[PDB]
């Protein structure tokens, strides 16, 4: 193996910021100048580290409640939502010493199929979901019936619409391609006098035989669409308090763990359903070479005769299969080498409808959650969150990885580094492989800073890997340099 | 081919007796694995600690002071008033629901798939599970509930004549040292599969008017598959405050010194593992592998007279078939066979049996950063500098070289080379010839160099043999430098 | 000659144990027996009754406020009446005429079959199980139920089983490794020559692991059995080597403080087979030589008795296995699993703290057990001639020899 | 419900052959000499290229990725498994 | 040739411990006959060893061991049995 | 099996064929002391 294992380094700290007015608390940070990557030291030493002082400024923190304050949650519940018979504060404090119980749900009723999980942040840089930032188990007044199929659901307060939009792509290609060659050249020849004589013979083949299947099917089965309020959402608890425990003072290190643990944005829009892809490729190769000769001559005489034959074949095969959505056994039996039969398909697209993935999505960033109706102080925690996820963007893209052999893709997936390969390939930088070369595609280094002032400029070099080793493919797709005006 | 040379345990001599604690009434001493005993050799009788009453001088601490409120009466757990009497057994003594959130509802689901494992310690040099480092059951006055997305499960009902899906564990209860549990269905399958072949045949006659003849044939055939396949049934991530500590890891940290003594923070590292999961993946894997080689070689001389006749051939099969998670029948049943069966009846088994597939780990020492405690930062150090050492002396890297590609473990004070084909040893084959292709692995630390006040060193080799006849060398890190 | 069991001289005896009225002596084994001559069958110690030369010492080992219970065994209150086989035997029955309140409130939880057994002793020499130290009947008033297992039913887990996981892992291991070979030659009064050689080589090695979960003790607060702690109360204080052996030959020289429950299969198929010849005549001679070696073994354990011994054999056979037979056995491994491999700790980590003279216990423990691994050591006995090695077994060392040499000891050919 | 579905296929095969045979003699010191050659060159290809898109939107997420599904024998779909779209 | 039928399969051994006696019967009674037993046959034995049990294996230890330490001469009985243990290996050959 | 023959010589033979098995149905291990006869 070529490797050198490489450590993390995280920077010096940060000087201290002076202390907090509100959190009594003062804050350092590292950045990662380096990832681990090949096996090199895990690292992950504190990123951050917090301290006590005294403190000699004020504070206003306490945004108050015309609702009721939620004993052990602090959620302001409006008035109304007490003795409804249901769970509103998180930890049931708002059904606590009531004389009667008012229930609006006439009837039972469920919650839509995965309705929770788009509840949550993500990660958009690395398309991980994170920590619930939203609570759909808050259903405030709730109680209208919603019908998908014969079920009946019960709306969450925060989601404006979830509704079954139905819809499937089926994409097929099969291209085939065969190509033989032959080419066969004999030759004799014969002399005889009254003494001397001669006789001679060659006869040879050369051939060739190859074929290509390429072979491709997708389904796109879409199967619901959601989307949130745009105002007025009601906060998940674990999250509403992270965000109380933010500095007024701008250290990255606060701002950047809320990311780590509840993610940099939150879903508006989504549509709901499973990927099927099936992608197969097949090469291969006979070849031939035949070579026969006689010399025979007489006067006393002599003779020889050679025969070579050769004979070479390969085949090369490479699928993928990749399924989003759906229950475990159809999922399996479509993980499965070969195409499915369409009852498999079909029970597919039913536990699709109730265990979607996510296929298209519209963000808003985290801190357009920020609002004043919970938090004080809020327009500077917002500052402070915006300029963090700028920073944020530029520690956790995995452009800091060094590059992958074999065409392996480098993911950031913490303070490390992981190389996953493609089919074909194996080892912690996709190394072990028996083939003589597969196109590298080409990887971007990171974005150089901000240069100064009147439209500044950024640049990008595709060196990180270069495009073209051992028969290369695409350069990058991306602006190889970037300006955006001061004002 | 390679010899063993054998060795029986030793440890070294007892550290003297730490001092008599004050609510333990206990004594602690500790020794070293100065050698382990190697493939070939006797046990020690004799294990690395070792634990003595004794009666002490002062007075135990006051249990009423932690936190200005509640404190379980024979166990670890510190709690917020509001837990006591919330209707759940919140400390092991269950004094927190005695003399009484309240009455909480929230038990009407079970709690998560695998709530267990994911709570539990890990030990990077044997890849063992540990203790629970965090309470796999507390929930913190939550009543927070994850969707399955697996509920989906036929019922007949033969009166009134319908077919209907179960409407049973919809829901899983969370519990609070899980941040967030996914349950989103994934697959990926790759698969790759390589034949090359060759094969030659030639003659060569020659006559003079004495003849000589020569008639070769070889043939070669190579054939590879791999197919990897993991399906996800769930993604997991652990928090990262205010962690609570399993009461058993908890009892275990209140009874660590505040000074350095390795004997009870080694301790404290074998029984709650070297690493505690971050986050991790659910659900199943399969792997497979061919790797099969075949080969026919046949000659003939003749000349005028004498005649030779020489055949060689050759097939060697390496299947290794691998199925995590599901039932154990399915789980034989899809190690022994591929097929639209058994891949279909394994993922059936995987919405009831779902196993780890990978999983982040931190050193055990950052636990205690975070949990909800408060600092303790002299235990954090102390925890720091013997794992810094246990990483060291219980690696498996001191066993012998397990020659033929064996995989060396360290359990108790023992090594086990587990080798892959052939009666074990440091040597380990008779049915192979003599050309197999093995690596060389790690031959492991030296102690810190003496040292100038800016220049300290630590080497290594790639194994004590080179790579077996042609094979892989190791990754590389043959030297490494320290602070002094 | 063939060779008998042999033994040193008893040393001299022990003052009587004053609590224990006995008295206690002690020999060592020197030869085990060999070569089929007379095996052993002999003691380590024998013991005789003695009205004491002293008074015994206060026996009540009382924890205080904790009910001290019917067998040998204090337990905290809550404990006292709970509704449950609490303390190692029921002894309750006089107090719970009222508090009966479950651990488990309203719900119908079953026993796991698996972790009743779990922290098996083990024996060093053998590494046979042993029944548990560890009480495993004894819940701790946790409930802790687990709807674990491949069954897709509950269970109650034991208080001492900290983890008992269901990670299912099924393997298949197969080799096949063939190497085949021929060499042939030829070359008034006549001369000639003829040879001819042919040799064949197989290995096979198959095995098949199937887990149903691993087990891992608790490391602290570990509640033991009645007749465990009985049997360390009932000890002589003295290192006398034979009456610790009787320790040791009931409970083991270790405990599985983690066990990997399941089944496994194992199979090997070796062939090496070789026939040489050379005929002439020369102005006749005739000389051949035949070597054949053939050995199939099939191993299979946990599971089912039809089903296992059904597969053992369909698998050592030529036959093309059907899949719904795994499926079968490996089902079965659920109702009936065995222990595939364990971290072993020594037994005295067991003995208590906050018993009576515990750790000179656990010190002469530590000395007995090395005595019992030494005594019984194969080091001593005479030596195997040719390729075999000497196999130890209970009052005989031996050999045998797959290689054509052969007799108890390999000697000849 | 929509499908477009495309096949499309190219053969080629070529065989080329060249020969030549030629002899002389004398005679009054007799004597005679042939020589013979022939030469062959063959080739072909195949292309295949089938494709095929069905969309469809309503439905039952089930019957839609059933009929959906391209059966290379009955590309339009079957009437089975459309009409359990239809009934969606 | 056909083997099942043929007098050629003679000279086959038996030893079979344990199980009902109709299934050690029929094991016997095939080889005896120069005959293979089926693996249904097996399977059948093997499910009866629940009822008949025969011990493999086994570790030794003389009888006096289980004399009482209570016994009113204890010690010089069970030193006779040893003395008496002794002469069981000159009784017979 | 080895033959030399010279119209010295020796002529040899070993052979068998074995089938062996086991049915394993519990382990017991009993008592040493406080044994009730
Ligand atoms: C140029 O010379 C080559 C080599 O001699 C010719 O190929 C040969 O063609 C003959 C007649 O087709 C083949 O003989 C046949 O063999 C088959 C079995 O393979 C047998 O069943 C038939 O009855 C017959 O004996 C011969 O095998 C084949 N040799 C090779 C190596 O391909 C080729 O046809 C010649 N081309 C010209 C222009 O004459
Ligand atoms: C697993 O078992 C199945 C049993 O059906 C195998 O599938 C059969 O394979 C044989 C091989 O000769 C074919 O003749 C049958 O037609 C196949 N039946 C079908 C369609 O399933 C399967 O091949 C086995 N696993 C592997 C990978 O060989
Ligand atoms: C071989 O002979 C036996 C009788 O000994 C007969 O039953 C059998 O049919 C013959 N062959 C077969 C079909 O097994
Ligand atoms: C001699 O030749 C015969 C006939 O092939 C053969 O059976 C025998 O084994 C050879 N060896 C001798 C007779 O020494
Ligand atoms: C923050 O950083 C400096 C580093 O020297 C500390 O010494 C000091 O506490 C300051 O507040
Ligand atoms: C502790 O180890 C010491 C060796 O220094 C012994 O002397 C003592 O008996 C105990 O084994
Ligand atoms: C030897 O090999 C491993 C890689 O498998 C390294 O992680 C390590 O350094 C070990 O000692
Ligand atoms: C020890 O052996 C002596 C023999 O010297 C006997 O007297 C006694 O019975 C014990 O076995
Ligand atoms: C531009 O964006 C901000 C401005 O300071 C910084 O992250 C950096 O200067 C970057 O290049
Ligand atoms: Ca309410
Ligand atoms: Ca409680
Ligand atoms: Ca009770």
């Amino acid at each position: 193996v070529t490797l050198m294992p490489i450590d993390c380094e995280l920077s010096s700290w940060s000087s201290w910021t002076t202390c907090d007015p509100c959190q009594k608390k003062r804050y350092r940070y590292a950045y990662l100048l380096q990832p681990s990557q090949f096996h090199g030291e895990p690292c992950n030493f504190s990123d951050k580290e917090v301290e006590d002082c005294v403190t000699n400024r004020p504070c206003r923190s306490q945004v108050r409640c015309e609702g009721f304050v939620c004993a052990q949650t602090g959620r302001c519940v409006n008035r109304r939502l007490l003795c409804n018979g249901d769970n509103d504060c998180g930890d049931q404090s708002d059904e606590a010493n009531c004389r009667r119980i008012y229930k609006k749900c006439q009837h039972e009723m469920d919650q839509y199929w995965g309705i929770g999980s788009l509840a949550s942040g993500i990660n958009l840089f690395t398309n991980s979901f994170e920590g619930p930032v939203l609570d759909h188990r808050y259903y405030a007044g709730g109680c209208s019936p919603h019908y998908i199929l014969n079920t009946r659901f019960r709306k969450p307060y925060n989601v404006e619409s979830y509704t079954p939009q139905t819809q499937g792509k089926y994409e097929f290609i099969l291209k085939e391609y065969e190509s033989y060659s032959d080419f066969e050249r004999n030759v004799t020849e014969k002399m005889a006098s009254k003494d001397r004589g001669k006789h001679y013979i060659r006869r040879t083949k050369r051939f060739s035989h190859t074929k290509s299947v390429f072979l491709h099917a997708r389904s796109d089965l879409e199967v619901a669409h959601y989307k949130l309020k745009p105002r007025s959402l009601m906060l998940h608890y674990e999250f509403l308090q992270r965000v109380k425990r933010l500095p007024l003072e701008y250290s990255y290190g606060e701002y950047r763990d809320l990311f780590r643990d509840f993610g940099t944005h939150y879903i508006t829009e989504a549509v709901l359903g499973g990927i099927y892809e099936y992608t197969l490729v097949m090469n291969k190769e006979a070849m031939e070479r035949g070579d026969y000769t006689l010399n025979n001559v007489h006067a006393r005489g002599i003779l020889n005769e050679i025969k070579d034959r050769n004979k070479r074949d390969t085949m090369v095969e490479d699928l993928v299969v990749l399924v989003r959505g759906g229950a475990s056994e159809h999922i399996t039996t479509l993980a499965y080498q070969e195409l499915p039969t369409a009852d498999l398909m079909q029970e597919w697209g039913d536990a699709v409808q109730y265990n979607p993935a996510i296929i298209k999505v519209k963000v808003e960033p985290l801190y357009e959650l920020v609002t004043a109706t919970d938090f004080a102080y809020s327009s500077t925690v917002r500052q402070n969150m915006k300029q963090a996820l700028e920073e944020f963007q530029k520690e956790v893209s995995s452009c800091h990885c060094a590059p992958c052999q074999g065409n392996g893709v480098p993911v950031l997936k913490g303070s490390r580094c992981d190389c996953i390969c493609p089919v074909g390939s194996q080892g912690l930088a996709c190394e072990v492989s028996y083939r003589k070369n597969t196109p590298i595609d080409g990887k971007w280094n990171c974005w150089s800073n901000w240069s100064s002032c009147s439209g500044r400029r950024k640049t990008r070099q595709r060196q990180c890997n270069n495009p073209p080793p051992q028969n290369g493919g695409s350069p990058c797709s991306g602006p190889a340099s970037e300006t955006l005006d001061c004002s | 081919a390679a010899t063993p040379a054998a060795v029986t345990c030793q440890l070294s001599n007892w550290s003297e007796w730490t001092d008599c604690f004050p609510c333990q009434d206990k004594k602690y001493r500790h020794r070293s694995l100065l050698q382990p005993n190697k493939f070939g050799g006797t046990i020690c009788s004799g294990d690395i600690w070792d634990q003595a009453s004794c009666s002490s001088s002062t007075t135990c601490v006051r249990q009423a002071q932690c936190g200005q409120d509640f404190q379980c009466k024979e166990t670890g757990r510190c709690l917020k008033r509001h837990l006591v009497c919330n209707g759940d057994q919140d400390c092991l003594d269950g004094s927190d629901e005695d003399d009484c959130a309240i009455d909480e509802d929230c038990s009407q689901y079970e709690p998560i798939p695998g709530s267990q494992k994911a709570a539990l310690g890990y030990n990077i040099l044997t890849q063992e599970d540990a203790q629970s480092v965090y309470d796999a059951s507390y929930y913190g006055g939550q009543c927070e509930t994850v969707y399955n997305g697996e509920w989906r499960e036929l019922r007949y009902d033969s009166t009134c004549e319908r077919l209907y899906y179960g409407d049973d564990e919809k829901y899983f209860r969370k519990p609070y040292n899980f941040l967030k549990y996914h349950f989103e269905a994934l697959a990926d399958t790759g698969i790759s599969s390589e034949f090359y072949d060759n094969a030659n045949d030639l003659l060569s006659k020659v006559k003079k008017d004495f003849l000589n003849e020569l008639n070769k044939y070889n043939e070669k055939k190579f054939i590879f598959t791999r197919i990897f396949t993991k399906v996800q049934t769930a993604h997991f991530k652990m928090r990262k405050d205010d962690i609570m500590l399993d009461e058993g890891m908890l009892q275990s940290l209140m009874e660590l010194p505040d000074q350095y003594n390795y004997g009870m923070y080694a301790k404290f590292i074998n029984d709650y593992g070297t690493h505690y999961i971050t986050s991790g993946s659910m659900g199943g894997i399969y792997e497979y592998i061919l790797v099969i080689d075949k080969a026919k070689m046949e000659s003939l001389g003749i000349t005028s007279g004498k005649t030779e006749r020489a055949r060689k051939a050759m097939a060697v099969e390496d299947i290794i078939s691998r199925v995590r998670g599901g039932s154990s029948g399915w789980s034989g049943g899809l190690a022994q066979n591929r097929s639209t069966i058994t891949y279909r009846s394994w993922g059936r088994s995987l919405k009831y049996n779902p196993v780890v597939i990978d999983f982040e780990m931190q050193p055990i020492h950052e636990v205690l950063r975070h949990t909800s405690l408060g600092p303790l930062e002299a235990k954090r150090q102390n925890l720091r500098r013997a794992l810094d050492q246990y990483l060291m002396e219980f690696n498996a890297c001191r066993c012998g070289p397990c020659f033929n590609n064996g995989v060396p473990i360290l359990e108790g004070t023992s090594c086990r080379c587990q080798c892959r084909l052939g009666s074990l040893g440091a040597a380990c084959e008779q049915t192979q010839t003599e050309g197999a292709k093995a690596d060389g692995s790690w031959s492991c630390w030296s102690s810190w160099s003496v040292c100038r006040a800016g220049i300290q060193e630590r080497r290594r080799e790639c194994d004590n043999p080179a790579p077996q006849n042609g094979g892989a060398s190791c990754p590389g890190r043959k030297v490494q430098t320290q602070a002094c | 000659s063939h060779i008998d069991c042999r033994m040193s001289p008893w040393s001299e005896w022990s003052q009587c144990d004053p609590c224990l009225r006995q008295m206690f002596r002690s020999r060592s084994i020197e030869v085990f027996g060999q070569f089929n001559g007379k095996r052993c069958t002999d003691a380590v110690g024998d013991r005789r009754q003695c009205v004491p030369t002293e008074p015994c010492e206060d026996a009540e080992d009382d924890c205080g406020n904790d009910f001290q219970c019917s067998t040998g065994r204090c337990i905290k209150m809550r404990l006292r009446c709970n509704g449950d086989n609490d303390c190692g035997d029921f002894s309750d029955e006089d107090d719970c005429e009222s508090e009966p309140r479950p651990p488990c409130r309203d719900r119908v939880v079953e026993e796991s079959e698996l972790a009743r057994t779990a922290g098996y002793g083990i024996n060093i020499l053998g590494m046979d199980p042993l029944s548990t130290p560890f009480d495993n009947e004894f819940y701790n008033g946790l409930c802790n139920r687990d709807r674990d297992g491949n069954t897709l039913t509950y269970y109650r887990r034991p208080w001492n089983v900290a983890s008992l996981i269901y990670e299912t892992k099924g393997e298949k291991n197969f080799r096949t490794e063939h190497y085949e070979e021929q060499i042939e030659a030829f070359k008034t009064y006549q001369l000639f020559l003829s040879y001819s050689s042919k040799k064949e080589k197989m290995f096979l090695h198959v095995k098949g692991e199937i887990h149903l979960g691993r087990f891992v003790m608790r490391n602290r607060d570990v509640v033991l059995t009645t007749t465990f702690v009985d049997d360390i109360k009932a000890l002589p204080t003295t290192y006398e080597k034979g009456e610790y052996f009787a320790f040791l030959e009931t409970y083991g020289t270790h405990y599985s403080s983690s066990g990997s429950l399941g089944g496994l299969y194992e199979l090997i198929y070796v062939l090496d087979k070789a026939s040489m010849k050379r005929k002439g005549v020369e102005l006749a001679v005739n000389i051949t030589s035949e070597n054949l070696i053939d050995d199939v073994v099939s191993l299979i354990r946990g599971g089912t008795r039809k089903y296992a011994f059904e597969l053992k054999e369909k698998l050592l056979r030529g036959t093309v296995i059907d899949v719904t037979d795994f499926v079968n056995w490996a089902s079965s491994i659920n109702d009936a699993p065995v222990l595939i491999s364990q971290k072993l700790s020594p037994i005295y980590n067991l003995v208590p703290v906050k018993m009576k003279n515990a750790h000179l216990k656990k010190q002469n423990l530590e000395r007995a057990i090395e005595d019992y691994i030494n005594e019984f050591s194969v080091r001593k006995c005479h030596t195997c001639q040719n390729g075999g090695t000497v196999i130890l077994m209970d009052g005989k060392c031996l050999c045998a020899c797959p290689f054509k040499f052969e007799g108890i000891a390999c000697e000849i050919s | 419900y929509r499908v477009l579905f495309y096949v499309d296929s190219e053969k080629l095969k070529q065989n080329d052959f060249n020969s030549v045979e030629e002899k002389k003699c004398k005679s009054s010191s007799h004597g005679c000499k042939e020589l013979e050659n022939a030469l062959k060159a063959a080739s072909g290809t195949q292309n295949n290229v089938l494709r095929g898109e069905p969309f469809i939107r309503g439905g039952g997420a089930g019957f839609i990725s059933g009929l959906s599904y391209l059966e290379l024998d009955n590309p339009a779909g079957n009437k089975r498994r459309y009409s359990a779209w239809a009934e969606s």
